[PDB]
RNA sequence: GUGAACCGGAGAAGUCAUUUAAUAAGGCCACUGUUAAAAAGUAUUCCCCACGCAUGUGGGG
């Protein structure tokens, strides 16, 4: 995609007065404070207009609070199943690992809207192991197609392929 | 040139093409049809009852050669099939296994006279009674009159000239064809060869049913060099249309300012000098849509109307401003959006 | 004549019922994944509650001999007593325990009155409880959930006579599903020790598993039958219905209820009277979503108006209508958004439907068929 | 579900009664329609309804079971049921393109 | 004339065929398992029925 | 009318009981938004229609 791409590159443009505006919206909506709504309407809407095929208004607003508050420079092939993957397999298979495998599995009952806080605990987990990359623009498309079959088949085959190196 | 061969396709989610081996209560399919199996299907389409089959008609059909070609060679599965007897007299309940199989596809071709061919594939088209696979409870799932005739030769001829049907686009197939065949008579090879395994489906009569030995040989095809892979047609997977907006192409271009002039450049809620048009009915988007599915606005009124949609859910029927009930709602918004909105951000953002 | 009850429910984080693992049981429906009460559950916690007490006819267990022994204030005669019941026909499974025998409380005095007497043989003596036992089909939880006892012959020895010890069941209670998806959660806990020096440190989290959900619940109760399983009484089936009804309405399954504490309630019972059964759960195949402003529960009764309203227009036949009644707590949820109105009634009070239902199905009334009492004990 | 009934066979069976034939055909559409299997429904009590019923008048038989030969997968904006018949629709819209005409117009 | 009559149902969990163990019946179609209600199961429950006596 | 036709694997069942994730932490040190303007002493006001045509009067967007 484009829009994607265009829209975390704008994403990456802001700096620190916008960010905190972000950053005080967690947990929030869109159509509840108006400096959030314009911040996030002059990002967007050019991108809307011009690409037929960038993302819904949900998942913007999702990636955009999720970039405000887990800063992570954009990187390819540092998609969240990778870094899980990388992340479990370095605990004891016992108690942790199954804990870990349950918070990561939880996300497949969830829809769009009820995600925000679920990535935000595993993105605090990637932070707490020292991660400074994501994928954004990965995981922008996986949001975007989310309820289908082979997007959560591509994500668990990611996963396990990552956990049995 | 008159026909020669006549080409019958037997495919179904399930079907079963009883041995001789079924005797007692399990009744199973042996590989593929049988002589007898499909000549019953070609007497019940040309409406002979098992009576007066046997003297007539019968010895006609009989003096065919016919060879089938399995593709999709088919998985057994077996079934529970109970039979209640009461509901002599008791309350016993008869049990039973019956085996049908499953996926399969078999191309049947059989070779003789041609007027007698040309009166089979005639009465094909429209059967006087039901047609089905071995059993009853299992109807076609393509047309059996399927293939037009020919005047082709002997049966591997016979069973060249039909593509190898695919279905969806992944589909796995196999290299090797293995088909069944008659043997065939000329006096130089007048024995029985040694490859050759005995069938009982020769068919005498149906009422006291009668069936004969037959010798059958087995043969192999290879995709590619005797049969050419064809391709599925239609669309099977299906998905609502959902026409994601497009705000550049050109159609869209044209009907906006049609509908901007169709409202004489005022907003619809708040009279304003409109600048940009909302949607209601979304089911025409992507180039396609009417003037009559648009309402202009101004920039405060739409974004107003884009705050109250954000989470709402709404799919294909979206805010209408010249509903009397959305009113309240959006001059509030317009309240909140006056009092609380900061024009050096937007004019700093752009 | 069938009548047929339909409730959503909507319950806190909870686990009303849970499988081997411990985990709450689920089931898949639409394609997605729900949340699921069995129907077995359902019909103890109803059967077993302080508003099915003056009904509660009958009992299900394998130590029949315990109960003729406490029928008694003596020694009694407790192992010829499980030797008559081997010799019944509840033969030890693998030489182990007994074989559920569903029975009234009342015919109980029958066997101790048998099985004491001491001019007959063991032979007859267990013909004797066989028969009494099969001729036990008078109780309303047995003419509701239906019997079936066979013994496994492995013991019949050609010389007790057994007869129709099956009871065709007049009420059918599916399993309930969840009217959106299923978000099952992990409490994580952690057992704590009194005394303030540990002197020591280990992790020992537990875990324990919940989930919350919107149920939807369908019954069905064959008026006919239950006038031919209580051999022609029409006040015990009136009262019957009513008290099912009623406990229907006010209880919950007594799962992990002493560390949840989830005694919720109905916010919409519709009962209907019918010809042929209908089920309403194809209302949910496209799971309830939340959106900006709504209840989960008023998305759910609006798609099951909606659902109901395309039912009665498209399987509509003058022969045989259907005329049913909806409940809400003072109208808290009426059927739809306003629109669309199908119910002949909307009542606000419990009593009242109650009330309105046994009036259509006799003419009785709450007050009148509670002098229709069973065994209590 | 897939049914046939013959018109001829069945009038033959009844001798002329063409009222009597086809009384039996509506009671047999309306009875395998609000008709259900007894197998353990006193546990599960599965009462539905169908979501659809095609009627069809043709030469050959045939049985749409080749429609649903991808399993049907459930997205955000559907359930099983309409995917379902829009892949019947799919089907019979090709069938309808392909197998037509030749003097036989087939009635939906 | 042949009558044709094709149906879509969608039904609540349930098991309303049964194999000798206990499961519901099933077949094999498109490279899936498919459940499966009998031939003789339904031809059984449409006759000897109520609507069907009545 | 096809080892085929005719054909239910059916009746039945609470997984219930017990449990704090607890004890602790400053986001700290530095930064002009600067340089500019008559809503008015003009020389064509963006379009249509009545009249006789001395840098002509009336009427309507
Ligand atoms: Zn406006």
């Amino acid at each position: 995609n484009r829009g994607t791409v265009d829209f975390i590159a704008s994403l990456e443009n802001l700096k620190e007065g916008d960010l905190g505006i972000l950053r005080k919206l967690r947990g929030a909506r869109l159509d509840e404070k108006l400096p959030g709504f314009d911040l996030f309407s002059a990002l967007w809407w050019p991108l809307r207009q011009k690409n037929q095929r960038a993302p819904k208004r949900e998942v913007a607003w999702l990636i955009a609070k999720l970039f405000a508050e887990f800063r992570f420079e954009q990187r390819e092939g540092a998609t969240l199943p990778i870094l899980m993957g990388g992340i479990c397999r370095k605990l004891e298979p016992k108690k942790e690992l199954p804990r870990v495998l349950a918070r990561f599995d939880q996300l497949a009952s969830l829809d769009i809207m009820q995600m925000e806080e679920p990535l935000s605990v595993i993105m605090g987990i990637l932070r707490k192991h020292q991660q400074v990359c994501l994928d954004w623009v990965g995981l922008t498309d996986v949001l975007s197609f989310w309820e289908q079959e082979p997007v959560k088949r591509e994500w668990s085959d990611s996963f396990i392929k990552a956990y049995k190196i | 040139a008159p026909p020669n061969t006549l080409f019958l396709r037997l495919e179904g989610a399930l079907q079963s093409w009883g041995s001789n081996e079924a005797k007692f209560a399990l009744r199973r399919t042996a590989d593929a049809p049988t002589k007898s199996g499909v000549l019953g299907l070609l007497c019940a389409a040309m409406g002979i009852g098992r009576a007066e089959a046997a003297d007539s008609w019968l010895p006609k059909l009989a003096n065919l050669r016919m060879g089938v070609r399995i593709d999709r060679p088919g998985i057994r599965w077996w079934d529970f099939h109970t039979v209640g007897a009461g509901q002599k007299t008791r309350a016993e309940t008869l049990l039973s296994r019956r085996e049908y199989l499953a996926d399969a596809s078999f191309l049947v071709a059989l070779q003789g006279e041609p007027e007698l061919v040309a009166k089979l594939s005639a009465a094909l088209a429209k059967p006087v009674w039901a047609i089905y696979l071995g059993r009853k409870s299992c109807p076609p799932s393509r047309p059996v009159c399927e293939h037009p005739p020919g005047f082709y030769n002997t049966l591997e001829e016979a069973l060249s000239a039909v593509p190898l049907q695919k279905r969806w686009h992944n589909e796995p197939l196999p290299q090797i064809l293995p088909c069944v065949m008659d043997w065939i008579p000329g006096y130089d090879g007048e024995h029985a060869p040694d490859d050759a395994e005995i069938h009982y489906d020769l068919p005498v009569s149906f009422q006291p049913p009668r069936h004969l030995p037959r010798f059958v040989i087995r043969r192999e095809l290879v995709v590619g060099e005797d049969v050419q892979v064809s391709r599925e047609t239609g669309t099977s997977v299906w998905r609502p249309k959902g026409t994601r907006a497009d705000y550049n192409n050109s159609e869209y271009k044209k009907v906006r300012a049609e509908r901007l002039v169709m409202d004489h450049a005022a907003c619809m809620v708040c009279k304003a000098p409109a600048t940009t048009v909302q949607h209601v009915n979304y089911r025409r988007a992507g180039g396609k849509e009417i003037p009559e599915d648009l309402r202009a606005l101004c920039r405060l009124c739409h974004d107003a109307c884009t705050m109250l949609e954000y989470g709402s859910g709404m799919t294909t029927n979206r805010i209408d401003p010249c509903d009397p009930i959305w009113r309240e709602r959006i001059l509030a918004k317009r309240k909140e959006i006056v009092e609380f909105r900061s024009r050096g951000q937007r004019f700093r953002k752009m | 004549m069938l009548i047929e009850i339909h409730m959503i429910q909507n319950h806190s984080p909870a686990n009303l019922n849970r499988d081997d693992l411990g985990a709450p049981k689920t089931c898949y429906f639409g394609g997605v994944l729900r949340s699921r009460i069995s129907s077995q559950c359902i019909k103890r916690s109803i059967r077993t509650s302080n508003d099915f007490k003056a009904l509660l006819g009958g009992v299900r267990t394998r130590r029949l001999a315990d109960l003729i022994q406490q029928e008694a204030g003596e020694t009694e005669c407790w192992k010829k007593a499980q030797e008559i019941l081997n010799k019944c026909g509840f033969k030890n499974k693998d030489d182990n325990t007994k074989m559920l025998v569903f029975m009234s409380k009342d015919k109980i005095k029958d066997l101790a009155r048998i099985v004491l007497d001491n001019s007959l043989g063991l032979t007859e003596a267990a013909q004797q409880v066989a028969n009494v036992i099969a001729q036990a089909t008078l109780a309303p939880d047995i003419a509701l959930c239906g019997r079936m006892l066979e013994p496994n012959d492995k013991d019949k020895d050609k010389k007790v006579k057994w007869s129709n010890t099956t009871v065709e069941a007049a009420l059918q209670v599916a399993h309930a599903i969840s009217t959106h998806i299923a978000r099952p959660e992990i409490d994580y806990f952690v057992a704590a020790d009194d005394v303030p020096g540990e002197d020591a440190g280990a992790g020992h989290i537990g875990e324990s598993m919940f989930a919350s959900a919107c149920f939807y619940k369908y019954f069905s109760i064959d008026w006919e039958q239950l006038v031919k399983n209580l051999k022609g009484d029409t006040n015990l089936a009136a009262h019957t219905v009513g008290a099912f009804l009623l406990a229907a309405a006010k209880t919950n399954p007594s799962g992990k209820q002493n560390s949840f504490a989830a005694h919720n309630y109905p916010d919409g019972i519709l009962v209907e009277f019918k010809n042929s059964p209908i089920s309403y759960a194809n209302a949910f195949v496209r799971p309830v979503s939340v959106v900006k402003e709504s209840d989960l529960v008023e998305q759910s009764i609006g798609q099951l108006s909606n659902y109901v309203n395309d039912i009665r227009l498209g399987y509509y036949d003058e022969q045989s209508p259907v005329i049913g009644f909806w409940f809400s707590p003072n109208n808290r949820y009426p059927l739809g958004y306003k629109h669309s109105k199908l119910a002949s009634r909307n009542i606000g009070n419990l009593n009242e439907l109650v009330g309105a239902v046994l009036d259509y199905i006799g003419g009785f009334k709450w007050e009148e068929v509670q002098k229709s009492k069973a065994y209590i004990g």
